[PDB]
């Protein structure tokens, strides 16, 4: 048969029923709304029905230069989405999801509609098309209004203008994908005829859990990484390493006195510290039992002497010694390890509680050079706003929490060639990570 | 101050607040926490010591010990000379890796500010500050004084804190007039009703830190009462009561000597027997009842048959002056108020009012009682 397929204000309408389509008798059609054009065309086709269609009006893709070159996790992500050109790509904050998705612009060379949450992420958004593609974009929001073949454009004003835009864009890219599902927005995202559509998000779940949604209105997701896996030994662009330090002759009597009295303690009452229930069940008990409460001291002071060994120290100058020449800070967890470490080598400090004035002052003299290594703690201190370092040095820490993963890095992404990473651990102590 | 609210520890249960006081239960936490401040020892260490007792126990209650305890302590003299101009100068010598080159750059250091570099270096900085006197409290007393701060902390919510006379009523309203506060006396029950810290949108601060000065004498008392409504919420405010009497477990330790001057009322006395003869000047009269609403005035003053009553007011608001005169229109006799214009927001005029700035203005008070002689 000649089926007819066009498009209406927001709406897909046809000959002849398709799945999914339903007949209109407001208008004598089998309608839906128009992002179900994709679907339906291929359910035409794939039965050998001849499709006259006038769907998609498409703007004139413009002129661009690709300067863009991807990480090899930021290509499988392109081959991903490229298999079906409907999907969302997972990717945590500055895994460069914007280059992914640029890349993909160039390799389609369809005219795109970018739809970003906030004023400050349109600017952006044109910044990086400048820099990576050399087109300077149509922008719609914020008081501006100018429509090129490749566009950045609001949720709220790609909701007012769906149904005059619908049509004119065959790739569709939703920044901050997880808005999507939200109450206007949903039913902006299906008035589109658009077949080809990418989401970018890390956070793809909602505690509503509206992320259901995300095959109807963008496509599944087609690929994800976290940070962890993003900072693996063969993936991270910096090397990681661990330089190991014996205790002191009277840290090891300490911290062995400590463990000893610790586990008699724990075998005299048939009690266990193996995992983070163990843990629990023995704080409970140092509510209201002495010596639980000074086993549990024990642990921590035991604990500290490893993560704080004075060896440390003398291994760091060692480390500041091979590399002279390089911008390096150093972080401790604890903020009276970081006063130590500034005594020993006049440093700058910066710590959770440092007047904000002299913190600018301390990083920005960091960043212009005037200071060649800071060391900072990181209790109740993200790793943030901080600038660029060839080499951190990690000195203590109960692992590394995840922000704290990636907010390193965020600092050594920028560092050089390639950076270094390099934690000081103490060689006979337990392990202390409780599951 | 009390204690900081985020430290503030309650519940509400319907329209009560119910504080979460300290209790024999908290000895334990109370004494190693007192173990741990001794003298030549820094703050910061104390922070990392306590952290496993953070884990133990409650840690609003367990940074409140601390926050507390840390207040009775002595420590050093501030530096000489700023001390991030130490560190600036200092930490310009890059890295020094080498143990003498350290040295020298200090003691170059030290010429150039004249100073013990390293004895003042992070001087500045609470986690660095090395005790000398150690505090010389109680297990027990600390968990008093805990929770005398956590009321404090409560009741600078208060609009209004009702107390209740037993027996040193005549010297509540001394004490509370030489602090300045805002209240209405009454007799249905004898009360005297407070304005509390949210009557103020101004100065709030300065008035608090003497309500809570008042609140020491009444709980020292044998019986004693207060109920508090407490306002909480910025935009959607409720009302909640605080209801507390004969609760033994509280002591102040903040000395606070010298914070109530009868400075002004004094004055007032010497300059208006002596300017003026022709009237007889009665101090602390009797307090005057019309249908159940007490009237506290500071002076009686007669010239044969007019009678008329002075009272000075410390604090005031438009809405309390207008409040008090309202109710003063009921008394039937001449009264002079005298209004601390520092004191307000507004500075007010009335038919019977004289603003003062920093002792009453004898002139006007003269001037004040011929006017109306005639
Ligand atoms: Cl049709
Ligand atoms: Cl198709
Ligand atoms: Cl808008
Ligand atoms: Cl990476
Ligand atoms: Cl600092
Ligand atoms: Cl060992
Ligand atoms: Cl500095
Ligand atoms: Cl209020
Ligand atoms: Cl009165
Ligand atoms: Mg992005």
């Amino acid at each position: 048969g000649s089926v007819y397929l066009r498009y209406f204000k927001g709406l897909i309408l046809s000959d002849a029923y398709a799945p999914g389509l339903k007949w209109s008798d407001e208008l004598k059609a089998y309608s839906a709304l128009a992002f179900k054009y994709r679907d339906v065309r291929k359910y035409f086709l794939e039965k050998e029905i001849e499709v006259e269609e006038n769907v998609i009006d498409s703007l004139p893709f413009p002129l661009i230069k690709d300067k863009i070159e991807l990480r090899d996790y930021q290509a499988e992500a392109v081959k991903a989405w490229l298999k079906e050109k409907r999907g969302i790509i997972v990717l945590p904050t500055g895994a460069g999801k914007t280059q992914v998705a640029l890349k993909i612009v160039s390799i389609m060379k369809v005219a795109t509609l970018i739809v970003v949450p906030t004023i400050d992420l349109i600017t952006q958004w044109k910044e990086r098309i400048n820099k990576y593609l050399d087109f300077d974009p149509g922008i719609i929001g914020g008081g501006e209004d100018s429509l090129k073949g490749i566009t950045v454009i609001t949720y709220d004003s790609a909701y007012t203008r769906a149904e005059e835009l619908g049509n004119k864009f065959p790739l569709l890219i939703f920044d901050e994908v997880h808005h999507l599902p939200s109450e206007g927005y949903s039913i902006m995202a299906q008035l589109f005829a658009s077949p080809y559509r990418l989401g970018l998000t890390a956070t793809p779940e909602r505690d509503d859990g509206k992320h259901e949604l995300y095959p109807i209105l963008v496509g599944p997701i087609v690929y994800r990484k976290s940070v962890e896996e993003l900072a693996g030994k063969y993936i991270a662009k910096y090397k990681i390493k661990k330089l190991y330090v014996s205790l002191t002759n009277e840290e090891k009597k300490r911290y062995d006195g400590l463990r000893k009295k610790l586990k008699d303690f724990l075998s005299s009452r048939g009690l266990k510290l193996q995992n983070l229930d163990d843990f629990h069940r023995l704080v409970k008990l140092a509510a209201k039992d002495k010596e639980a409460r000074e086993a549990l001291l024990a642990w921590h002071e035991s604990l500290n002497i490893a993560v704080n060994s004075q060896s440390k120290i003398e291994k760091l100058r060692e480390i500041l010694q091979e590399y002279k020449n390089e911008k390096i800070i150093v972080f401790t967890r604890d903020t009276q390890m970081a006063y130590r470490i500034s005594k020993t080598f006049l440093i700058p400090v910066v710590t959770y509680k440092t007047d904000k004035d002299e913190r600018e002052e301390i990083l920005q003299k960091f960043r212009d050079g005037e200071y060649r290594v800071i060391v900072a703690s990181t209790v109740f201190d993200e790793g943030v706003d901080v600038p660029d370092a060839t080499l951190a040095i990690v000195m203590g820490g109960y692992g590394t929490k995840r922000q704290f993963l990636q907010r390193l890095g965020r600092i050594l992404r920028k560092k050089d060639k390639e950076a270094l990473l390099i934690e000081i651990v103490t060689k006979g102590t337990a392990d202390y990570r409780l599951s | 101050m009390g204690l900081p609210w985020e430290l503030a520890r309650f519940s509400i249960v319907k329209d009560e607040v119910l504080p979460h006081f300290a209790t024999n239960e908290d000895l334990d936490l109370a004494n190693e926490i007192i173990s741990l401040f001794k003298a030549g020892k820094k703050l910061g260490e104390i922070d990392e010591e306590i952290e496993y007792l953070e884990k133990i126990y409650d840690h609003k209650l367990v940074r409140a010990f601390v926050k507390l305890l840390t207040r009775l302590c002595e420590f050093e003299l501030d530096s000489p000379i700023p001390p991030i101009q130490i560190r600036r100068e200092l930490f310009k010598y890059g890295p020094v890796l080498d143990e003498k080159e350290r040295e020298d750059i200090i003691q170059k250091v030290s010429k150039k500010l004249g100073a013990d570099i390293m004895r003042f270096v992070f001087s500045d900085l609470d986690e660095e500050k090395k005790i000398i006197k150690a505090p010389t409290i109680s297990a027990e007393d600390l968990i008093r004084w805990y929770n005398l701060s956590l009321l404090q902390t409560l009741l600078f919510k208060a609009y209004k804190l009702t107390v209740y006379v037993s027996s040193n009523w005549k010297e509540i309203i001394r004490r509370a007039k030489w602090l300045g506060l805002m209240y209405f006396a009454y007799d249905k029950p004898l009360r005297f009703e407070f304005l509390g810290p949210a009557t103020l949108v101004k100065l709030t601060e300065k008035y608090g830190r003497n309500l809570a000065v008042l609140l020491q004498f009444i709980i020292s008392s044998q019986n004693w009462k207060i109920e508090a409504e407490l306002v909480l919420g910025k935009k959607f405010k409720r009302v909640y009561k605080l209801k507390l009497a004969n609760f033994k477990e509280l002591k102040e330790l903040v000395i606070d000597e010298k914070r109530f001057d009868s400075s002004v009322e004094e004055k007032f006395y010497k300059d208006f027997t002596n300017v003026i003869k022709g009237w007889k000047i009665i101090r602390e009269p009797e307090p005057l009842v019309v249908d159940n609403r007490v009237f506290i005035p500071d002076f009686l003053v007669e010239k044969g048959n007019l009678k008329v009553y002075v009272e000075i007011v410390g604090f005031w608001t438009k809405e309390y002056i207008k409040e008090k005169l309202d109710k003063l229109k009921k008394v039937k006799y001449p009264i002079l108020i005298l209004l601390n214009e520092e004191l307000g927001k507004e500075k007010f005029n009335g038919m019977n009012v004289i603003t003062y700035k920093r002792k009453i203005d004898i002139s006007l008070v003269y001037k004040w009682l011929r006017e109306l002689e005639n």
